[PDB]
DNA sequence: ATCAGATTCCATTCGAATCCATTCGAAAATGATTACATTCGAATCCATTCGAAGATTCCATTTGAGCCTGTTCGAAAATTCCATTTGAGTCCAACCAATGATTCCATTCATTTCCATTCAATGATTCCATTCGAATCCATTTGGAT
DNA sequence: ATCCAAATGGATTCGAATGGAATCATTGAATGGAAATGAATGGAATCATTGGTTGGACTCAAATGGAATTTTCGAACAGGCTCAAATGGAATCTTCGAATGGATTCGAATGTAATCATTTTCGAATGGATTCGAATGGAATCTGAT
């Protein structure tokens, strides 16, 4: 699913942040970056939620793990 | 045939998307990779659809702000394209590696 | 059942601005901040206080939390509006 | 008969005495302190809520959308440090280009 | 003018790993902020946790998920062995 | 009546379970304490105090010296992978660095 | 006393540059030692504030080891072996 | 007659350097910078010895590190030199600026 | 630079629709009010503790000279990667049904909190013993020039 | 491929500051018998989540064509390395002076603990709305070429 993540997504996501043009290699080692940041939030977000004995991960599941991280995520209610 | 040179629709559609809040990753494609990432975690689970918008938003957003230092460091270099060797520059730096 | 600061912030938001609402993910953006500067203030103070061995937390500590938390002008807005509205409210 | 009218504040002075006590932060809570407090997060509010809001309608919209606090947040220095590690969902970026890739 | 310290203990430890060797009191100061801010940081992430989960009371468990969350990798599956290890040998008897 | 030992005994460790139990007490954390939290902690204090005196007595004895000082503390966990995350974010006080020299800067 | 004036010119070009040295640094352009010291002025403005913050609560006159380490665990760089 | 050429005492000493813990801005200096920075801040100040240590200790590690990401980004820029817009990239990707 | 032709914003109305703001009967808190429990503003008194200075030794700091080599400028070659068409598919997106899973009670037992009352574990002091921080000196490099 | 000169370790040596035990206090675990909570334990409704299915629509993957940016490669300007002399002022020692901490008390003023009886904020629908998303007409800028 990985390659879910596609080529032009990719490059949406330089536009945003202002990058001219793009080396071949980047949209696997993007692709690559990514998952490891979206392991290490799962991760702590899943160990959420078996303390909490659900099976169900809740969105403050998620803004504990990324606070955690040091990446603070508003809006979604914390 | 009058049509558009090497990179300035590239800067075009750069400031429009700047302009945007719009989420550019597809979003299924997004959830099911969630699902797999979680479920070599633990099995059995299930997301809030909330859940995984803010998952959205956070890999996004993260993802911009790589973009940004990586940009940075390319400029640094006297080139203006960037590498993987950029990227790895930026979260070396960044303390993430 | 149960909080939010919603309708605090939308108080607010009028008595400065008397132009605009407020939508929902704004709002919600607006509560993740109270709540986000809550805990940065009220911790810092709780350490403040063990660090001096005291057991209660006074308008002191959150003086001293919010030099410490906020930047510069920020920082000096916000301890005189505190100051401010705890001598009207001894009043 | 408030202690939040008493102190002429929107914000709940009670609530936020309600919440540092329950919040395990110390074993006693001062009746000064919940005040200082709603105070500082009333003025936040109220600086953040502003540019805000001259931040919406200078792209002449009658609401404050997230898009809108983005910009303000990161527009004024001080509160672009104070939250420097916040991300704002539905934020996007400024609109910024390196100048060294500019035509011309 | 007396002050706690966790020296004997690690200074325990140290000879169980290492018979022969000893610590400099410089060497032994740095231990002493590593178990004062580990302490720090897990205590803080079982507060969390018991407040996340509107519960009042910090137990094993609780410990357990902070040291899941803040230890990485192999580092924290050895804690939490050697952690419910002693729990388990505490509760009996 | 009846002869007391400690809890720290009860569960094998040299760590003081009790002390531990008194600062998660006096601490704020909670209102109240399990009796088998200050137990666990003092186990996972104990053994990373352990893990890391072994890695640093290593260096010690690779340097020849029968003493730790900070210096094989820093060898300790700059060389670790996971107590150099651990630590990523602490100075210690007389540490020194990791002698490092990239490779472009070596004569050609 | 005294009057204190420019001493960041303590921090020296040699000392300075056993710095780049242990940071492992070949050659160091001469612009870098008045940015050093520029960014040096910084960090010890902003710890020293903060840790003088600390010692002010405490209704203190005197800046102990311990208002430096509250002050740089506040900064997010923890430091050992003071405590 | 002698000596070692353009690199030579540069790497001879890195490794110098490297292997000690020694505190390498001069002491009294250094003290001198702390009360001034201080007082300027504050005024009737006094310090613990302890305390203007750990100053210098914390200052001098984070300055290390600083040129660390400093000679990363000589070096991704190939040059073999730091420049100040090394300092003002690295501490900009730090979060200390922009 | 204008000419002088495609796109592409880029705004000024347009019609729907997805929401904000307002009104509305209850949980859920907030405020009072005695009446405790206690925290630590007030206050001497003892002692670390820093602060300042003065002196001499020599350790590095400073300053300037020559020159080797890396930084930059430029020009050329190599290629990676921009733009667009076409065509194929996988993403939206709409309810739409059923059922796991959270979640609110409501008992009882088990656990955790108190509060004195002794019993060890512990935490400064002297009181000696021993790593090791400074010295010399040989031997093994290790560079840079014939 | 080889000779010179420091330089590089690192072996051995002798003062000494820095360990690491022993001895008394005493602060603090630990004990133990009641006093509150808390955590399931089953026990039940309402949710949110998954689940398919089945239309249209962008949205996406390749393939080509060449316009520019990256690497290369080579000069040349030059900034920073490397060296040695000149003495400054850092490091070190030891001493005192008294401002300021920091243990010990002893007390009003403050915050807590209930416990009711009002007040409030949440909820959750219902009646104006503000914006999304089209539609063009014209700058607006981009472009191959006079």
């Amino acid at each position: 699913n990985i390659q879910g993540i596609t080529k032009p997504a990719i490059r949406r996501l330089a536009r945003r942040g202002g990058v001219k043009r793009i080396s071949g290699l980047i949209y696997e080692e993007t692709r690559g970056v990514l998952k490891v940041f979206l392991e290490n939030v799962i991760r702590d977000a899943v160990t959420y939620t078996e303390h909490a004995k659900r099976k169900t991960v809740t969105a403050m599941d998620v803004v504990y793990a990324l606070k955690r991280q040091g990446r603070t995520l508003y809006g979604f209610g914390g | 045939p009058h049509r558009y040179r090497p990179g300035t629709v590239a800067l075009r559609e750069i400031r429009r998307y700047q302009k945007s809040t719009e989420l550019l990753i597809r979003k299924l494609p997004f959830q099911r990779l969630v699902r797999e990432i979680a479920q070599d975690f633990k099995t059995d689970l299930r997301f809030q659809s909330s859940a995984v918008m803010a998952l959205q938003e956070a890999c996004e957003a993260y993802l911009v702000g790589l973009f940004e230092d990586t940009n940075l460091c390319a400029i640094h270099a006297k080139r203006v394209t960037i590498m993987p060797k950029d990227i790895q520059l930026a979260r070396r730096i960044r303390g993430e590696r | 059942r149960k909080e939010s600061y919603s309708i605090y912030v939308y108080k607010v938001l009028k008595q400065v601005h008397p132009d605009t609402g407020i939508s929902s993910k704004a709002m919600g953006i607006m509560n993740s901040f109270v709540n986000d500067i809550f805990e940065r203030i009220a911790g810092e103070a709780s350490r403040l206080a063990h660090y001096n061995k005291r057991s209660t937390i006074t308008s002191r500590e959150i003086q001293t939390a919010v030099r410490l938390l906020l930047p510069g002008e920020l920082a000096k807005h916000a301890v005189s509006e505190g100051t401010k509205a705890v001598t009207k409210y001894t009043s | 008969k408030t202690r939040s009218s008493r102190a002429g504040l929107q914000f709940p002075v009670g609530r936020v005495h309600r919440l540092l006590r329950k919040g395990n932060y110390s074993e006693r809570v001062g009746a000064g302190a919940p005040v200082y407090l709603a105070a500082v997060l009333e003025y936040l509010t109220a600086e953040i809520l502003e540019l805000a809001g001259n931040a919406a309608r200078d792209n002449k919209k009658t609401r404050i959308i997230p898009r809108h606090l983005q910009l303000a947040i990161r527009n004024d220095e001080e509160l672009n440090k104070l939250l420097g590690r916040v991300t704002i969902a539905q934020g996007g970026v400024l609109p910024n280009i390196q100048a060294v890739l500019l035509p011309k």
